RNA sequence: AGGACCGAACCGACUAAUGUUGAAAAAUUAGCGGAUGACUUGUGGCUGGGGGUGAAAGGCCAAUCAAACCGGGAGAUAGCU
RNA sequence: CACAGGUGGUCAGGUAGAGAAUACCAAGGCGCUUGAGAGAACUCGGGUGAAGGAACUAGGCAAAAUGGUGCCGUAACUUC
RNA sequence: AAUUCCUUGUCGGGUAAGUUCCGACCUGCACGAAUGGCGUAAUGAUGGCCAGGCUGUCUCCACCCGAGACUCAGUGAAAUU
RNA sequence: GAUGUCGGCUCAUCACAUCCUGGGGCUGAAGUAGGUCCCAAGGGUAUGGCUGUUCGCCAUUUAAAGUGGUACGCGAGCUGGGUUUAGAACGUCGUGAGACAGUUCGGUCCCUAUCUGCCGUGGGCGCUGGAGAACUGAGGGGGGCUGCUCCUAGUACGAGAGGACCGGAGUGGACGCAUCACUGGUGUUCGGGUUGUCAUGCCAAUGGCACUGCCCGGUAGCUAAAUGCGGAAGAGAUAAGUGCUGAAAGCAUCUAAGCACGAAACUUGCCCCGAGAUGAGUUCUCCCUGACUCCUUGAGAGUCCUGAAGGAACGUUGAAGACGACGACGUUGAUAGGCCGGGUGUGUAAGCGCAGCGAUGCGUUGAGCUAACCGGUACUAAUGAACCGUGAGGCUUAACCU
């Protein structure tokens, strides 16, 4: 349950190289009001789909 | 699903009566013994109903030579020939599995007057 | 294996899940709009609903069961003399679910549930 | 010889008139369209290729949909490969129906069993379990010993251990066929065949006989 | 289902009251007798002045269980209590020369029609 | 009346499971024993290292005991590593 | 250690209960300083189980089971 | 036999089957009379055996409820090498 | 400067000096049943009582209850009964401290897996333009057990008692695969009964808490004890063995040429994986055929315009799932939730009226509620887009059309 042999900075990376993280494909922008949005997510201006759905 | 409703009703019977957990009735089944298939009377109380369309059962139980037994009739079976309610029995649940205990005057099933 | 079942167990026994879901159709009721995360919403919605169809006709008995669930008379009212009316003519779905991104200490994704006609 | 595809619509039973209750599987095998014949000159083997079902117009891809229009079917929601004996022949655009079992009294049903999930080894190879208390540590489930010692100090292939059950195909054999009902587009086995409900089947004819 | 440990009642006028399966014959680790599987019990309780006595070894055929039977139409025929008719162990017949309860049609056969004719009713 | 009985506080620690880089350098959960007594407990005091104290196990004497801990003889000696 | 451990005395309500046990609650205090989702194996703590009922095992370990009040009744043995 | 080796002594009981248990025999390797002998009611978280009840202890596991394990965000060790 | 040491459980794997089944020779083999030897390792190969015991004895089975190797397999898999800590006692030894392969009672079994290995499962790139799908199949794995009854047939054989080979069905045992129609289990998300208590002002009705408070049933799913299916038939090459023809050796001889038969072993036949099979296969289908510089003129680099088939991403999700993955659907929409109708389950709701002094009973009422089920319905949520992917795909030779 313990190595017995030090891994290399060689076998890190190569097992880190999966931990890469994936840059958002491409956001969305709302129809009315211009802004960027994830999509299907309400706009930081409470705006989805053209409409203001939550005031403030 | 449809096509299994269909065959379902394709071969489920029209005359079973309308009968009760409580209720004690007869259901003559077919016996094939030898070459000669004749009829058999199995009577006694009704216990459990379950009501899936063809795959319906009940439950009768008596007691025979001070041996209790048990017998799920599938209601729709060839084998199960008729049914006829003897008698009509009140009680207040849809399962009487407390009468496996009882035996005699602690196993009397009221009967239901309407 | 969960094959064919339902409901989330969102990780509460069943008494908690109970009161929590009472609690959260009370406020959805209250507010006609709430912030949650996500699943909290989308099992929000099964319990929310009947209670506006069980609103929708009214009766002492549906009086009755409408506070035997939420368990508040000023919800139970509101049920009844607002959102019974108000959907009397919508056949179902009477919550709308709009996701707004993520929740600031814990990255839960978020959602708002609003009532459709607020 | 060649089978045909069907859905499993479900279980059911059927009682006959000396009141023996069959359960049967329902499998409802509509037409298949040829939409291919592979012939050796061409692929080195005799096979025909059909299609059931139908498939929807904006999701049926542009060279999926070419090929069904090679032949002239409409296109259906997949496609499976029967190879031929030798007697047989089949032409493109042939619509096969479940007739084809009228003569037929044992098929093989092959499909996708159900999806167990990660399935310890009490579920998956039936490793018996150990004493439940007798001062039992941390192991009432567990696969015990894998191996030997020293030699051979490893573990060899084809070892049972937990792992992904079901979800892979599985084929019965020889399900005695009670009821080839072609109006209605019906197969009816005596017995339990792979996959949950709605499933693809793939129904032979008896092949060890 | 009747195991080995398993206390049956006797249905039959040989002496015996109860009895204990020690083995079920017929095939390599079987597990469960049913009705109409030949046992080896042994006599845990005994009437005094029976046929046979306390602690004989002797096999028996199992002809009411809890578990039951089930009929080919899907019927099944439940009893309350497990209960096996007594048989010698070489000429395997019936020793006792009555039956008691019901017994079921999964004996109609030649090596217990013994039984069939002497049962109360066959079900 | 009782080194009586059943049983909480209080005192213990018989079984099991957990844990065994623990929540804890000996505990937790479920049971368990005494529970007006040879009981238990607060506060203060006394007995000290070949010595104390011990319903006795070589037990306890500051997480240390077939002879405590600290400083010194002392850089003991080590045909051994 | 912001540690499931240890620490002497005083006060001590309501209902049921013999009770300072226990269940629900007042007065009062708290949700235990990471959360959210999923609902695999396996582990921990639990619930239930067909027929059987110690066949398990070193051993009925564990679990199951018994469980209160009033009355009836109560053996061998005995230092009575 | 808390003693007994040979030894699972032999006989009887209990079990379908009993190296354990109970009652005996005596051939006490190697009991024995206050480093006490033989009995003994009551007592025991004491040792052995047996029976009734009861059960997932087991035939043979199945399902379900929770806490982890699994994924996401924050913090972030360790033995070992 | 530590390789845990008996037995038990879980898990196995190999050898053949084979226990059973399979094929034979000889027999002091009439038959059944044997004895013994040769070939054969595909599969199978007990449950209990005693003891800590493997072992052995015994009970009862079975076709058989094989012998061995694997650190007398297997404690970073479990146990801890045995033996080897400290307590205590017995017999014996010793003056004594103490000792005894003599016993008797008690006695803390640690590890979060880096590497190899194995079971699953993905990401990258490759496969020579890109994409979707179907597949061939090298190669690998799984499976291979057997009884009992009946017919043949009381036939052959036999003084009789007894009792067949060969061949054919039926039915089980163990094991495996699948499934949930049935019998059931679970079913803390469904319905009800009831105890204590607190609360919703109170009655009535309900809710919380008490292990789901304790129970009684039970939908879907998952399940087994439940129900279907499987072991093959056949083919090829053989083993031990049996031969035909046949000389060497005028005969003889199964062999030296030549020909034949021959087993559960082997190769197939059955089922699953399988083109990373870098030897990267095949067949369909679909998509893209615009300009322009620089030169390090190379299978070169770059700019503009153009983004195709498709994919991915996101969302609703699934009898798919740890996460990936896979499947369905995204308004040209039944993918999920809701709603509607039904089924199912529990079992005559509340309110009101009547009878009763009252608990309570009766009527509306088989009502009410009803999760995961079924058939429908766009009411809610699956948004236009955007993102990746390009712009006709190297050289040589051959054969074709020219
Ligand atoms: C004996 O040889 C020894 C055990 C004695 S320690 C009680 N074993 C070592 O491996
Ligand atoms: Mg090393
Ligand atoms: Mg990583
Ligand atoms: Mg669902
Ligand atoms: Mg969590
Ligand atoms: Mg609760
Ligand atoms: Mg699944
Ligand atoms: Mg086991
Ligand atoms: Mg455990
Ligand atoms: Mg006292
Ligand atoms: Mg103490
Ligand atoms: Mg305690
Ligand atoms: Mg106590
Ligand atoms: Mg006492
Ligand atoms: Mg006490
Ligand atoms: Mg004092
Ligand atoms: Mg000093
Ligand atoms: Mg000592
Ligand atoms: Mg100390
Ligand atoms: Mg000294
Ligand atoms: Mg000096
Ligand atoms: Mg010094
Ligand atoms: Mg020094
Ligand atoms: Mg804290
Ligand atoms: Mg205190
Ligand atoms: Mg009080
Ligand atoms: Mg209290
Ligand atoms: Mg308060
Ligand atoms: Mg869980
Ligand atoms: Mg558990
Ligand atoms: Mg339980
Ligand atoms: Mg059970
Ligand atoms: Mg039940
Ligand atoms: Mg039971
Ligand atoms: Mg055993
Ligand atoms: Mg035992
Ligand atoms: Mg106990
Ligand atoms: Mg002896
Ligand atoms: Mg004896
Ligand atoms: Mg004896
Ligand atoms: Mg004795
Ligand atoms: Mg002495
Ligand atoms: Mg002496
Ligand atoms: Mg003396
Ligand atoms: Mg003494
Ligand atoms: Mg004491
Ligand atoms: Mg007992
Ligand atoms: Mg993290
Ligand atoms: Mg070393
Ligand atoms: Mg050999
Ligand atoms: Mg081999
Ligand atoms: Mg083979
Ligand atoms: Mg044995
Ligand atoms: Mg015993
Ligand atoms: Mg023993
Ligand atoms: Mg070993
Ligand atoms: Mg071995
Ligand atoms: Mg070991
Ligand atoms: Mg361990
Ligand atoms: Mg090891
Ligand atoms: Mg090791
Ligand atoms: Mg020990
Ligand atoms: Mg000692
Ligand atoms: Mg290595
Ligand atoms: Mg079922
Ligand atoms: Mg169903
Ligand atoms: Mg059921
Ligand atoms: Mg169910
Ligand atoms: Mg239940
Ligand atoms: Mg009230
Ligand atoms: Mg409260
Ligand atoms: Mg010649
Ligand atoms: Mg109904
Ligand atoms: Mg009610």
């Amino acid at each position: 349950a313990v190595q017995q042999n030090k891994p290399t900075r060689s076998k890190r990376g190569m097992r880190r190289s999966h931990d890469a993280l994936t840059a958002v494909t491409s956001l969305s922008v709302d129809k009315t009001s211009g802004e960027k949005h994830l999509r299907h997510h309400i706009t930081a201006d409470g705006y989805y789909r053209g409409r203001k759905v939550i005031a403030k | 699903s449809n096509i299994i409703k269909q065959l379902e009703q394709e071969q489920m019977k029209q005359d079973v009566p309308s009968f009760r957990p409580g209720d004690t009735v007869e259901v003559k089944v077919w016996v094939v013994e030898g070459s000669k298939k004749r009829l058999q009377a199995f009577e006694g109380v009704v216990i459990a109903i379950r009501n899936r369309g063809l795959h319906s059962a009940f439950t009768v139980r008596k007691i025979s030579n001070g041996e209790g037994v048990e017998r799920v009739f599938q209601t729709h079976s060839p084998v199960v020939d008729s049914i006829s309610v003897k008698r009509r029995g009140a009680v207040r649940k849809a399962k009487l599995y407390y009468l496996r205990e009882r035996t005699g005057k602690a196993a009397r099933i009221k009967e239901r007057l309407n | 294996m969960r094959h064919r079942k339902s409901g989330r167990q969102l990780n509460r026994n069943s008494s908690h899940r109970q009161a929590m879901f009472r609690n959260m159709a009370g406020s959805l009721v209250r507010h006609e709009i709430i912030k949650t995360t996500l699943p909290k919403a989308k099992e929000l919605r099964r319990v929310v609903e009947p209670l506006i169809t069980l609103a929708k006709t009214d009766s002492v008995a549906n009086r009755r069961l409408a506070f035997a669930r939420t368990r508040d008379n000023e919800i139970v009212a509101k049920l009844f003399n607002e959102l019974g009316p108000r959907f009397a003519s919508r056949a179902g779905g009477y919550t709308r679910i709009l996701k707004c991104g993520f929740r600031a200490g814990d990255n839960a994704p978020m959602a708002y549930i609003e009532l459709v006609d607020r | 010889m060649i089978g045909l595809v069907g859905k499993k619509v479900g279980m059911t039973r059927i009682f006959t008139e000396d009141g023996v209750s069959i359960p049967v599987t329902v499998i409802e095998v509509e037409a298949n369209r040829v939409t291919q014949v592979k012939d050796l000159a061409n692929d080195g083997y005799r096979a025909i290729q059909v299609t059931t079902g139908a498939k929807k117009a904006n999701r049926v891809t542009k060279p999926e949909a070419g090929h069904f229009a090679k032949a002239g079917v409409e296109a259906g929601r997949g496609l499976w490969e029967f190879r031929l004996a030798e007697g047989e022949e089949f032409t493109v655009g042939q619509s096969i129906s479940v007739e084809l079992f009228a003569d037929v009294k044992k098929v093989d049903v092959t499909g996708t069993s159900k999806g167990k999930g990660f399935a310890g080894t009490v579920k998956r190879w039936n490793f018996r379990t150990q004493d439940a208390t007798h001062g039992n540590s941390l192991s009432h489930r567990v696969p015990g010993s894998i191996g030997q010692n020293q030699t051979p100090g490893k573990v060899f292939k084809g070892k049972k251990m937990a792992g992904q059950m079901g979800n892979e195909r599985v084929t019965v054999q020889s399900l005695d066929v009670v009821r080839v009902d072609a109006e209605r587009n019906l197969l009816l086995v005596k017995g339990a065949v792979p996959g949950a409900t709605g499933s693809d089947l793939i129904v032979k004819p008896a092949v060890k006989a | 289902m009747i195991q080995e440990q398993t206390m049956l009642n006797v249905a039959d006028n040989s002496g015996a009251r109860r009895v204990m399966c020690i083995k079920v014959l017929g095939g390599s680790h079987r597990r469960y007798a049913g009705v109409g599987d030949i046992i080896k019990i042994t006599i845990k309780e005994a009437i005094p002045r029976g046929k046979v006595k306390k602690g004989d070894v002797l096999k028996a055929v199992v002809v009411r269980t809890k578990k039951g039977v089930r009929r080919p139409d899907g019927s099944v025929i439940r009893f309350d209590g497990n209960a096996c008719v007594l048989l010698n162990n070489n000429s395997e017949q019936p020793i006792g020369t009555r039956i008691f309860g019901p017994v079921t049609r999964e004996l109609r056969s030649e090596k217990f029609m013994k039984i069939i004719s002497l049962a109360p009713e066959v079900l």
